[PDB]
Formats: C-alpha cells, sequence, structure tokens
RNA sequence: CUCGCACACGCUUACAUCAGUAACUAAUAAUAUACUGAUAAUUAACAACCAAUAAACCAAAACAACACUAAAACGUUUAUUAAUUACAUUGUUAACCCAACACAGGAGUGCACCAAGGAAAGAUUAAAAGAAGUAAAAGGAACUCGGCAAACACAAACCCCGCCU
RNA sequence: ACGAGCUACCCAUGAGCAGUUUAAAAGAACCAACUCAUCUAUGUGGCAAAAUAGUGAGAAGACUUGUAGGUAGAGGUGAAAA
RNA sequence: ACCAAAGCUAGCUCAACAUACUAAACAAAUACAAAAAUACACCAAAAUAAAAUAAAACAUUCACCUAACAUUAAAGUAUAGGAGAUAGAAAUUUUUAUCCUGACGCUAUAGAGAUAGUACCGUAAGGGAAAGAUGAAAGAAUAAAAUAAAAGUAAAAAAAAGCAAA
C-alpha cells in the first residue's frame, strides 16, 4: 500500500499567505519563504 | 497487402491504411484504450444493409440502411441519420460544400427491424431444420432475412462483358484433370518429347 | 566502433572478401586458371508453346469459384489405383507381391525424378 | 495520478473561489 | 518479342483497365498437368508487365492503373503453386510415405535448443567430410543450466500474458454489466 | 529457379531442367543515356547473366546479342521514429543487347489525352470563377451578403 | 600520484 | 558516354612507345600482324548470337593498334597537338 | 504540487455484494463444528504463509525451506541473498543489542 | 603523444577477433553466445 | 594562397538528377557535398576467386662485369594424372576514414609541384591590456638563476660525467 | 569471462631512404622526404582529454613503416622508467 | 500572458492452480570472415569453489552461500568449537480429500530495464535509456470544450541606510 502526499498544495500555501509582501525571491520559493517566515514569527 | 498495426490502435472510421488514417495517427501514436464489450463473431447480430432503429440520440425512432460496420469497436453507420456537418473542398479564399456527415453508433443504440411491421426487435441466433441459420425475433417470432449487399469492388457479376484477357465460364469450368500417378515434370518431359537417358550418380545426404 | 547490425556483404571487405549474393554456381575453375561452365549445371527452362491455346491471367466474373476439397492421399489412390485393384480381385488375377503394373514403384533410385530424396528443383 | 477524491474536492472549491475572484457576480 | 512487357498501346493512357478474378486453387484443380505449366508461363509474362508498369508508374510520379491486378495474378500464380505442391505432396506419401521432400533429422546444438537440420547435399560421405564434421550437435555440461534459465524465462511470460487477459475481463465485467 | 535446391552435379549427370521458373523481371527506363543496342532490367538478386540470357530468348524470343549485371545497394541510412535504421533492398541490374541490330526504344506510358486536359482546364477555371463567385465585395465592407435587407 | 578524471559525455539522445 | 561500351577509366603511366626507345635509329612502321585471342574464335562468336561482329571484331584492332603505331611514330617525330603533323 | 482539476467518477461500492455479505462466516467452524476443521483450513494463500506467521527474516527461511527447489533460479538467488543480508542485519545490527 | 584514436578498424581483424566461428570455437566464447541469446541481444556476436 | 590525382585499408549511399527549405544539419547567413522528399545509379579487359605428387638443380639481391658479409624475398623443366563445355560469381558512387564535432590532430603506397587544388578579411572603428611580426639613435650582456628569448652574429677555448651510434 | 585494431616484444610477409661528400651504404659527414621530441612562446573547458609556431636531434640503420599472426592479469612484455 | 498544468490507460507485482518444462516461425540460407548449394577426414576433454565478511586485529574457525524431502514437536536440547565468535543434530513424534482465486498490490520519476535488451555507449565481455494522454465521431482543425494555480519570465527597471523583516 504506497500513500503519497496528495494534499501537498495547502501545505505550502500556509506557509506562503504570509510570505506574500516580502522582497526578492524570499516571497515565492518555498524553502526561503519557510525560513524567511519563521523569522518574521 | 495486409499492413500490420501497433498492438494498442484507435479505431476512426477511416481505412486505417490511408492517407486520413495516417495523419490522425502518426507512426508513434499510443493512446488509451477505449473500452470494447467483447463479442463473439457468432453473437454479432448486424450486418451492412439491413434496415434498422435507432434509440438514441438526435434522432430517434427513425430507421435506415447500414452501410458500414466496424466490428472493432463495436459500430454501425446508418447513412444520411446520425448526423452532424462538416466541409469539404478547401482552399484559402474559398470554404466548399458543406456536407452532412455520419456519426457511428454503438450496437446498444440501433435495434434490427424485422420486415413485416417495421417495428424494432430483438434479433437471436436460431438453428433451423435445414441445416440454416437464421435470426429470430423474440418479441414478433418471426425470421429475419440477411442483407444482400453490393461489394467493395462495385462490380456485379450479372453485368459483366469479357476482356481480352478474360477467361471465359467455359473454358475455366472445363476438367481436362486425368488423375494418374506422374508428376508435373514426368507429365511435361513425357508431352514435350523431351528425351533423357542418363541418370544420377549417388548423393549423400547429412 | 564499426558497425555490428547492418549485414556482412561482398561490399564491405578488403577485396579478398568474395560472397556471392547466392546465385548458384554453373561450373568450376579449370587448368589455365580460367572458369569452365558445366552445360548441365546452367537450368535449361522448359517452355511450352503458348500460341494455340486458350486460357487467360485472369478469369469472367460470373465464373463459379467452389467447394474446396485439399487433394489427399486417399482421393489420389481411389482416382487411380482403386479401379484397376477392384477390376483386378474381382477377377482374381490380383497378386499382393508385385503391385507395379498399378503405378506403385518400389525404390525411387532408378527414376529420372524421385520423390523423397527430390532430385528436381521445379 | 493520485488515488483519492479528497483532494479533488478541495480544490474544487478553490477553482470556485478564483472563478468569483476574477469575474465577481452582480 | 520485347512488347509483352508492355500492355497492348490501346490501354496506355488510361486510368482504369478493368480485369477478371483471380483463379480459385479449385478450378485449377480441375487442369491437367500440362494446362497448369502453360497457364504459369501466361500468369508469368503478365506479372513480368505488371511490375515493369508498376515502377514505371513510380518513375513518372503517377498512380499506376488499376494496381489491384498485380495483386490478383500473385494470387493465381500463389494458388497454382499450392496446386502442384500438393499433387506431389500427395503422391509422395503414396510412392515413399515421407511428409518432408527434404531428408532431414532433429537435433541438439550447442546451444542446447532442439532444432530440425535440413540436410545438404555432399558427393562424399559424412565421416570424410572435413567442413560438416567440425559442426557440434550435442550440448556441453554447462548448457544445462541456461536451458533451465530458458524454461523460467519463457514460463514467467506466459505466466503474465494470462494474468493480464483474466484482468481484461474483470474490468470489462464492470464495465458493461449486462449479465 | 530461386528459393529452391539444386541437384548436386557430378560427372555424367542429366541435364538440369526448370520446368516452372521462379523469376520475374523489371523492363525499367536506363536513368542514364544508352545506346539503341541496350535494355535495362531489374532482376532477382540469384538470377545469374546465363539465367536471364536464356529467360529472354526462351519465354519472350529476345535475340540477345550480349548481358552484363551489376548489384545496386540500396541505403540503410534513413532513419525509423524509433530512430531504427530503415532499408531500402539491394537489387541486380542487368544490362542485355540485342543480336541483329534490332533497336529498342523505351515506350512512353503515359500519353496525355488532350480532352480530359482541356476539360481539366475548364474544370480549373470553373473552380476559379465560383471562388472569384464567394469572394467578397470590396464595398460592402464586410456585411453579410445573405439579406436582402 | 597522477590523478586525473577522464571527462563522461551525456546521452546522444539528449 | 565511352563507358557504356563497356570502358572503364584507371590511372597508371602514360606511355608513347613505338615498340623501341626513342634512340633508336628505325623510326618507322612497315607493317603488324595480330594474332586474335582465343575469346573472339568466329565459333565463339557464332554461339553468341553474333553473326555480323565476326567483321567488326578485325576492324576494331586494325583502327586502334594501327592508329596507336602511327600516332607514336608521329610522336617520335616530335609532332603533336599543336604541332600537328606536316607529313 | 498541483492537485487534479476534474472530479474523479464517484466509485459506489456496495457492501451487499456477496463477498462483503458472506464475510467471516465460517470463523467459528471448530467451535460450532465439534472440532474438525481448524479455522486455518480456511486460509488461502501461499503454500508456505497458510496459518502461520512470522518477521521477514523467518519468512524467508521457510519459504526456502518449504519451496525451495520449486523456485526459478533468479528467485531462488535472490532469495539467498535476502536471508544472508536479513541475517547479518538482525543478529549483528540495531540499537539495542 | 595525443589519444583517444586508439581504434583502427580492420574487418579482417574484427571478425577473427570477435567473429561468430571465434566464438563457437571455444567453450567460453560459446558461454557468451549463451548469455547474450539469454538477455535477448539483437546481435549476438560481430 | 598553394598537400594535387590515384590505389590499398576503412566508411557505407553521406554520391547523382529534380524539387523543397517556416523549423530541423552547417557553430551565422546567402544556398546546399552535408538538412527534407521523390527519382535514379557503380556494366570487366583492372581486382578477388583462380591444381596436386614425384625428380634434377651448392653457386644472392646491389644497372651485376664480379665481389663483400650479416650469407640473403622472388622458378624453371621432366615425369604421372589433372571434369573440357560461348556468356560463372563477386568489388566498382562519394566531398568519405580514426579522433563525442563539417575537429589546425592521426593515417600506407605510386606518380606529380601544377596543367591540378584552394580563400587569410560578416560590416566597421583604429582605445587599453594580450598575442604575432618588422624597424630603431648612443651603448653592447650593464638583463637575468642562466645570453632564456632575440640577433647584420652563426666563431674559438677549458673543465665535470658518460667512451662512442 | 573479455581484451595485444592502442602500446611493449616477437613471427611471417611486403615497402621506403632523393641530392652532396667520400677508395666506402663506414651503427662516418652535410642536408630533404621520413622518424623523433631539445628549448622557448602561445594554448590551459584549448584546434587538441598533450596541440600550434619557431627551434632542435637522427636520417643505409640497434632505421622507419603497411598488412596478417602470437604472448593475458598469481599473468604478459620490458636496451628497468617498477 | 507565455513557459507550463491536469487526466487513466498501457502494462506490471505477488501468489493460486495446472499440465508436466526450451514459446513463436522455418521456403531458401545459416558454425568460409554465421546466414556464401557442391570434395578424402580427424575429433575431442575433465582437478574440492574462493574471498569480501564475523571473531571489534588475525593466523583454527565464520550460518545461508545454485547439492530435492516438507510440516508440528523433540530443541536451540545432545553435541561441536583459538571450548571464543559462533555452529548444531537425531531417536522419537505430528500432518484429511477435491471445488469455493484472487489482492486493506502499482498506476507512466510508480509497477518489470522494457513502447526495449531497441536507441545509444564500449574493440570486446558488457552497460543500457527516455518517452503516452482531445472527443461518440477529426470520413466533426473559418475546430469545438473544462486548470490558467510550481520555479522562470512578461504585464511593470531603479531612487540615501544596510540577513531585508518586525
Ligand atoms: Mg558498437
Ligand atoms: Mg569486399
Ligand atoms: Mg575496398
Ligand atoms: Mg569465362
Ligand atoms: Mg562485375
Ligand atoms: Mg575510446
Ligand atoms: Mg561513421
Ligand atoms: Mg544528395
Ligand atoms: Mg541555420
Ligand atoms: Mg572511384
Ligand atoms: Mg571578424
Ligand atoms: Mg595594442
Ligand atoms: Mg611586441
Ligand atoms: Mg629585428
Ligand atoms: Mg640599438
Ligand atoms: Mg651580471
Ligand atoms: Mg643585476
Ligand atoms: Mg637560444
Ligand atoms: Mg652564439
Ligand atoms: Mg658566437
Ligand atoms: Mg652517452
Ligand atoms: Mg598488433
Ligand atoms: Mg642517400
Ligand atoms: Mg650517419
Ligand atoms: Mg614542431
Ligand atoms: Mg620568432
Ligand atoms: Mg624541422
Ligand atoms: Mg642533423
Ligand atoms: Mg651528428
Ligand atoms: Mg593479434
Ligand atoms: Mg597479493
Ligand atoms: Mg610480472
Ligand atoms: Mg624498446
Ligand atoms: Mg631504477
Ligand atoms: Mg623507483
Ligand atoms: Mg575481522
Ligand atoms: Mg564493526
Ligand atoms: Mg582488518
Ligand atoms: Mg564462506
Ligand atoms: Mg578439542
Ligand atoms: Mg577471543
Ligand atoms: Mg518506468
Ligand atoms: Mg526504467
Ligand atoms: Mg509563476
Ligand atoms: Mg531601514
Amino acid at each position: 500500500l504506497r500513500s503519497r502526499v496528495t494534499d501537498r498544495y495547502w501545505r505550502v500555501q500556509e506557509v506562503l499567505k504570509h510570505a506574500r509582501h516580502f522582497r526578492g525571491r524570499k516571497n515565492r520559493c518555498y524553502r526561503l519563504a519557510v525560513r524567511a517566515v519563521t523569522r518574521a514569527f | 497487402s495486409k499492413v500490420t498495426l501497433p498492438p494498442n490502435y484507435r479505431y476512426g472510421m477511416s481505412r486505417p491504411g490511408s492517407l486520413s488514417d495516417k495523419r490522425k495517427n502518426p507512426p508513434g501514436t499510443r493512446r488509451r484504450r477505449v473500452p470494447v464489450e467483447p463479442i463473439s463473431d457468432e453473437d454479432w447480430h448486424l450486418f451492412c444493409g439491413d434496415k434498422v432503429e435507432i434509440l438514441e440520440g438526435k434522432d430517434a425512432g427513425k430507421q435506415g440502411k447500414v452501410v458500414q460496420v466496424i466490428r472493432q469497436r463495436n459500430w454501425v453507420v446508418v447513412e444520411g441519420l446520425n448526423t452532424h456537418y462538416r466541409y469539404v473542398g478547401k482552399t484559402v479564399d474559398y470554404r466548399g460544400t458543406m456536407i452532412p456527415s455520419e456519426a457511428p453508433l454503438l450496437h446498444n443504440q440501433v435495434k434490427l427491424v424485422d420486415p413485416t411491421d417495421r417495428k424494432p426487435t430483438d434479433v437471436e441466433w436460431r438453428f433451423t431444420e435445414a441445416g440454416e441459420r437464421v435470426r429470430v425475433s423474440t418479441r414478433s417470432g418471426r425470421i429475419i432475412p440477411k442483407p444482400e449487399f453490393p461489394r467493395a469492388d462495385g462490380i456485379v457479376p450479372e453485368t459483366w462483358i469479357d476482356g481480352p484477357k478474360d477467361t471465359s465460364v467455359e473454358d475455366a469450368l472445363e476438367k481436362t484433370y486425368v488423375p494418374r500417378l506422374k508428376t508435373l515434370e514426368e507429365e511435361v518431359m513425357e508431352a514435350m518429347g523431351i528425351q533423357e537417358t542418363r541418370r544420377h550418380k549417388k548423393v549423400y545426404w547429412y | 566502433g564499426a558497425d555490428r547490425m547492418s549485414k556482412w556483404t561482398s561490399k564491405r571487405g578488403p577485396r579478398t572478401f568474395c560472397k556471392g549474393r547466392g546465385a548458384k554456381g554453373t561450373g568450376f575453375h579449370g587448368r589455365d586458371g580460367k572458369f569452365v561452365q558445366i552445360k548441365e549445371m546452367i537450368p535449361e527452362l522448359v517452355v511450352p508453346e503458348l500460341a494455340g491455346f486458350k486460357l487467360k491471367p485472369y478469369v469472367n466474373y460470373r465464373a463459379p469459384e467452389g467447394t474446396d476439397t485439399p487433394l489427399t492421399a486417399k482421393q489420389l489412390f481411389l482416382e487411380t489405383a482403386a479401379p484397376a485393384i477392384e477390376k483386378d480381385f474381382k477377377a482374381g488375377t490380383f497378386d499382393p507381391e508385385h503391385l507395379e503394373k498399378y503405378g506403385f514403384e518400389p525404390t525411387q533410385e532408378g527414376k529420372l525424378f524421385q520423390l523423397y530424396p527430390k532430385n528436381f528443383p521445379r | 495520478a493520485k488515488k483519492g477524491f479528497r483532494a479533488a474536492y478541495r480544490f474544487q472549491k478553490e477553482l470556485e473561489r478564483w472563478r468569483l475572484l476574477r469575474c465577481p457576480p452582480p | 518479342g520485347l512488347e509483352e512487357f508492355f500492355d497492348d498501346p490501346k490501354n496506355w493512357g488510361e486510368e482504369k483497365v478493368k480485369s477478371g478474378a483471380s483463379w480459385t486453387c479449385q478450378q485449377l484443380r480441375n487442369k491437367s498437368n500440362e494446362d497448369l505449366h502453360k497457364l504459369w508461363y501466361v500468369l508469368l509474362k503478365e506479372r513480368n508487365m505488371l511490375l515493369t508498369l508498376e515502377q514505371e508508374a513510380k518513375r513518372q510520379r503517377l498512380p499506376m492503373p488499376s494496381p489491384e491486378r498485380l495483386e490478383k495474378v500473385v494470387d493465381s500464380m500463389d494458388a497454382l503453386d499450392k496446386v502442384v505442391q500438393e499433387r506431389e505432396d500427395a503422391l509422395r506419401l503414396l510412392q515413399t510415405g515421407q511428409e518432408k521432400a527434404r531428408p532431414g533429422a532433429w537435433r541438439r546444438d550447442i546451444f542446447g535448443r532442439i532444432i530440425w537440420h535440413k540436410f545438404k547435399q555432399w558427393p562424399i560421405p559424412w565421416y570424410l567430410n572435413k567442413k560438416y564434421n567440425r559442426k557440434r550437435f550435442f550440448a556441453m555440461p554447462y548448457v544445462e543450466r541456461f536451458v533451465r534459465m530458458r524454461i523460467e524465462k519463457q514460463a514467467r511470460i506466459k505466466a503474465r500474458k494470462r494474468s493480464l487477459e483474466r484482468k481484461k475481463e474483470k474490468f470489462l465485467q464492470e464495465k458493461f454489466p449486462h449479465l | 529457379a530461386r528459393n529452391v535446391l539444386y541437384p548436386l552435379y557430378q560427372l555424367g549427370n542429366p541435364q538440369l531442367r526448370v520446368f516452372r521458373t521462379n523469376f520475374f523481371i523489371q523492363l525499367v527506363r536506363p536513368g542514364t543515356a544508352q545506346p539503341e543496342d541496350t535494355v535495362q532490367f531489374r532482376i532477382p538478386m540469384e538470377m545469374t547473366r546465363v539465367d536471364l540470357r536464356n529467360y529472354l530468348e526462351r519465354i519472350y524470343n529476345v535475340p540477345v546479342a550480349a548481358v552484363r549485371t551489376r548489384v545496386q545497394y540500396g541505403s540503410n541510412r534513413r532513419r525509423d521514429h524509433r530512430n531504427i535504421r530503415i532499408k531500402k533492398p539491394d537489387y541486380k541490374v542487368a544490362y542485355v543487347q540485342l543480336a541483329l541490330g534490332q533497336t529498342f526504344t523505351f515506350p512512353d506510358l503515359f500519353p496525355e489525352r488532350k480532352g480530359a486536359s482541356v476539360d481539366v482546364d475548364v474544370r480549373d477555371q470553373v473552380l476559379e470563377d465560383q471562388r472569384q463567385k464567394h469572394s467578397p465585395d470590396p464595398r460592402r465592407g464586410g456585411v453579410p451578403g445573405w439579406f436582402g435587407l | 600520484k597522477k590523478r586525473f578524471t577522464p571527462p563522461t559525455y551525456q546521452p546522444k539522445y539528449k | 558516354k565511352p563507358d557504356k561500351l563497356p570502358l572503364f577509366k584507371r590511372q597508371y603511366e602514360n606511355t608513347i612507345f613505338i615498340g623501341s626507345k626513342t634512340a633508336d635509329p628505325l623510326c618507322y612502321g612497315h607493317t603488324q600482324f595480330h594474332l586474335l585471342p582465343d575469346k573472339l574464335k568466329r565459333e565463339k562468336l557464332l554461339k553468341q548470337n553474333c553473326a555480323d561482329q565476326i567483321e567488326v571484331v578485325f576492324r576494331a584492332n586494325a583502327i586502334a593498334s594501327l592508329f596507336a603505331w602511327t600516332g607514336a611514330q608521329a610522336m617520335y617525330q616530335g609532332f603533336w597537338s599543336e604541332a600537328d603533323v606536316t607529313r | 504540487f498541483h492537485v487534479r482539476v476534474t472530479l474523479p467518477p464517484r466509485k459506489v461500492v456496495d457492501r451487499w455484494n456477496e463477498k462483503r455479505a458472506m464475510f467471516g462466516v465460517y470463523d467459528n467452524i471448530g467451535i460450532l463444528g465439534n472440532f474438525e476443521k481448524h479455522p486455518k483450513e480456511l486460509i488461502k494463500g501461499p503454500i508456505w504463509l497458510r496459518g502461520w506467521k512470522g518477521n521477514e527474516l523467518q519468512r524467508c527461511i521457510r519459504k526456502k525451506r518449504m519451496v525451495g527447489n520449486r523456485m526459478f533460479i533468479d528467485d531462488l538467488h535472490n532469495l539467498n541473498k535476502r536471508i544472508s543480508y536479513l541475517y547479518k542485519h538482525f543478529n549483528r545490527h540495531g540499537k539495542y543489542r | 603523444k595525443a589519444r583517444g584514436n586508439e581504434y583502427q578498424p580492420s574487418n579482417i581483424k574484427r571478425k577473427h577477433k570477435h567473429g561468430w566461428v571465434r566464438r563457437l570455437r571455444t567453450p567460453t566464447g560459446v558461454q557468451v553466445i549463451l548469455r547474450r541469446m539469454h538477455k535477448g541481444r539483437k546481435s549476438l556476436s560481430h
């Protein structure tokens, strides 16, 4: 029974929504964005 | 000529070895398999030329003559009935000749009609007492003929004229055979008076 | 990396490589080094006179086909040896020892075209 | 392809939201 | 006699040149050996003519006139062949009783495959023949292993062809549950 | 005959005969200029010089003076969609030369009927007239010309 | 030692 | 083209030679005697269905050989394509 | 991370189909059946797995013992290597010793 | 001096070293052919 | 400005004719020997294939007169048998091969030094630095690890180590 | 198992070496073809996974070189540089 | 708005059964330099598996490791071992038919390497790919229909000062 993550989209959105107003590539790329958001909080 | 088709292939009403076909599905095309209800060749009750009724579509309750059947996808074509329109003649300045064209039908949407009362019926294969195999209606309890139809050549045997290189019925049906135990070689060589003496030296086979 | 797939043909190698395309040898190498043909190895075509005979490459369309019966060793036995054998058994002249009068051949090595080792091409 | 209804449905909701964002209904 | 390669000049530029049906086997079983022998050449001349016309059509970038003839003729000749063959193969079954006109034997080659080995004509007997003598019909012991592998591979293929078909059924039964 | 076994010849054997020949022949138009003596065939790969001479003389009654053959190699270069090579098959070409001074010429097998070509030019003028008829009127400016008013 | 890494090409179909 | 004769191209040293070197005091031809090779026998040609050719074979030989000979003699005397020939 | 844009065809499973309705019917065959057949007998499956269970190592070991000589070459070889690997791993590796 | 041109083609050498006959003249060669057959190679040998 | 023509080996139609090239090959175009399609083509006299067994022969190739030392590739004749009878079979294109490339590299032989082959510059401008060249007042190794490189020079001597090719 | 079509050394069998100097085809001399690879500058993802330009060393020999064959990894081959 | 995105099929996996186990196809040609009809011969053969590894080194030893005998127990017992690591029986016991075969297995980076042992890479043994998605009909392409959501860009260059935010 192979299980894959189907909803990964929303997982990503819950991070990215906080990053929209950043400058640069931080506001797009989940990697950079995750870091920047954590620093933001 | 036998053109061998790829194992996975779609049947598009275009003759499989033709320009329309090579253009629709080029050398490397593998599309999704269309599920087809399997039917043994002995359970197949629809031929070409027989009057049938359409149970589905925009034209329904109508009746027409079956022109072509496609057995691979289980299809019939009732001429000038199931229909949609398409242009044929084309050049840059001119779109010519809008022609009504036929969309094929599954054999579930078409019921075979018995000649007498012109109603649609459920055909069932029966063996009669003469060693004959005929279609028998379930509802009306009659036998339905089979649709004698012209052939792909457009050549009718009744009206025909023998050319220079054609052999007449007479000379063709003539039996000249005298079933005797010599081969073609011995026969011909005897007939042409060819005289041979010598025999072959021993040959080793392995 | 040379060529593995393409077939091996006389065109491909050195001067020393000559491999025929599969025509059959008509002779042998003689004394002078010159080649000698043997008139017997060269196939002689046997061609009948076609002029006075009526049959054509095609057949009339209204002319019927027939029920297809592949010739069997049995049918050939019955169209040939059966009337003769029946005629000579009914007269009691039948001889199980020599069937040769009916067309049976005990051994093939005498006659020109033999069937089993198959002496003839066509 | 991934096997399930859930994500598909949940996405249908997003499709609807965008459809309403790009053309607001009167 | 060189014009037998071309159709009668009356036919040259024309689109459709009509023609009869090819010979059935049955129609030929009625003819004698001599007449078949002749008909063979009648058909041959026509086949040559048609092949010529074919190539010459390709050369002119034009479609060949009524290409179907070439089919018919071939079938005819083919059919004719099938007939004469019968009369021989029947006949030898009577005289000799061998089913194969060429002597041959079941052998086992170096690769351990079971092969049908056709024989060859030689002026000298087999034990005096250098070239023939250095062939090997038999397998060495190592070959056994590979033979096994062959079987297994084969078995697998069959195994999962079968399972495929079975599956195709189930699918269809849930697609068209008219039962 | 081809694809068939031939009986091995030893000394003092019968004359080998082929009753129904297997071969087949195309008379072809030369790609290059050739003397009137010369006819050119495409034959099967396995047919010898001698074979073809006898073939011509016996079946067609052609007085053959001399025969030469060569083997044309077909290109293996063209590739499939799978990038597999396709082979145009090799073939054998035969030049024959006629004996008695008989001249040949390769006949024109496709003379054009003037009536069918005039019917083609008339059908083209009629098609051009139909496409000139359907062509939009400059002054209507793209208003559909179906409606009376 | 003399250390050398021979370059490796990519598949031609790419 | 001469090729369809048949004739074949080849390349190797081109010699003009009279039957002797230039330094020889005998510079001129009288007669030649050519023995026809075996392949060209009247019998063999008769078997090949070449009748007329019997004559041709002779002609050709002369026309070549003699030409060559004469030509060579001429070039021993210093004549050539641009000097043509006086006698 | 793109998600399919179209609703899949809704799959309707009827729970009342034959196999589901009759499920687990003879499981008590021993108790109610005056013990003759143990419920093991109801197990359909691989010959070495009927009414028996074990960690992957034990499983492979047992498969080899039982059907080992009926196996294809490649599969038997793979089975041996698997066993050697599992042996080495379970016996010599781990946190807990 | 410069390298990479190590392969200098000869058909005689090719077929003597890697050819069908050469592969069938020794038991090991036969095992090569057998392996290739097993893998289902299009070309068993040169 | 000058690596030309041919053969061997190798390559395998990449050659030829007609047409097409929006894009694909050409490291760019024009167009086309290299991309695409259709149609054709290299014709044997050259080359490959093309006898065995006995027996007599000590006497080099070198312009071979005669010799040298390292002692040398290459056949006649005699005898015994060798199917005997037109036309067998096969190689014949190319601008080409080995180097991942339409690679300044690697490639045997025969003839040639031109009669054959080819084009260093896509268009400008005329900065630095870099590369390659020609010239240079007076001086002439003061340079530098060393006259390295260069030069209108193209010579002489002496050591160390290895005798020498 | 596979490899000596590169290269090391062999075996068969072919092929090249012009001019000049010398009684001399003497592992003599000058100097091409040919074979090497001295010194420098370029080049350093290059024209090139070892080249280009100049300059050099040998050049009738322990010479260069074509074709076919041999020796195989505990091995081979080696005018030893592992 | 470009580049793109989304399908559900191709087939696979694991078992069950099963007869029994080298498929299919053979006209010619195939062991001359495989695919080349045809000339006095030769032909053939076997010798213990080893080591990586475990023993925290390594030297005796080190299950399994291409040899049919399964199962429940006896039993990890007797025994064997640098008596260490580890290895390890047997006597003796148990085993009830045949049908109910399928799937809390994969769904195109998964499942077979596989559209294929092909292309391509190697002199050779050998290595070994990638790739599919319209509809009832395309004999419905002035073509009709539902995502327009990754990074990358475009629509729209920038304006003192600084982990870019708070
Ligand atoms: Mg290769
Ligand atoms: Mg060759
Ligand atoms: Mg050659
Ligand atoms: Mg001859
Ligand atoms: Mg020839
Ligand atoms: Mg390499
Ligand atoms: Mg190439
Ligand atoms: Mg071209
Ligand atoms: Mg371009
Ligand atoms: Mg040439
Ligand atoms: Mg420039
Ligand atoms: Mg400057
Ligand atoms: Mg400077
Ligand atoms: Mg200067
Ligand atoms: Mg100065
Ligand atoms: Mg100083
Ligand atoms: Mg200083
Ligand atoms: Mg200097
Ligand atoms: Mg100096
Ligand atoms: Mg000085
Ligand atoms: Mg020294
Ligand atoms: Mg070598
Ligand atoms: Mg000299
Ligand atoms: Mg010297
Ligand atoms: Mg240099
Ligand atoms: Mg300089
Ligand atoms: Mg120099
Ligand atoms: Mg010097
Ligand atoms: Mg010196
Ligand atoms: Mg070798
Ligand atoms: Mg060691
Ligand atoms: Mg050693
Ligand atoms: Mg050395
Ligand atoms: Mg040392
Ligand atoms: Mg050292
Ligand atoms: Mg250890
Ligand atoms: Mg450890
Ligand atoms: Mg250690
Ligand atoms: Mg061990
Ligand atoms: Mg002890
Ligand atoms: Mg210890
Ligand atoms: Mg895959
Ligand atoms: Mg894969
Ligand atoms: Mg984006
Ligand atoms: Mg700030």
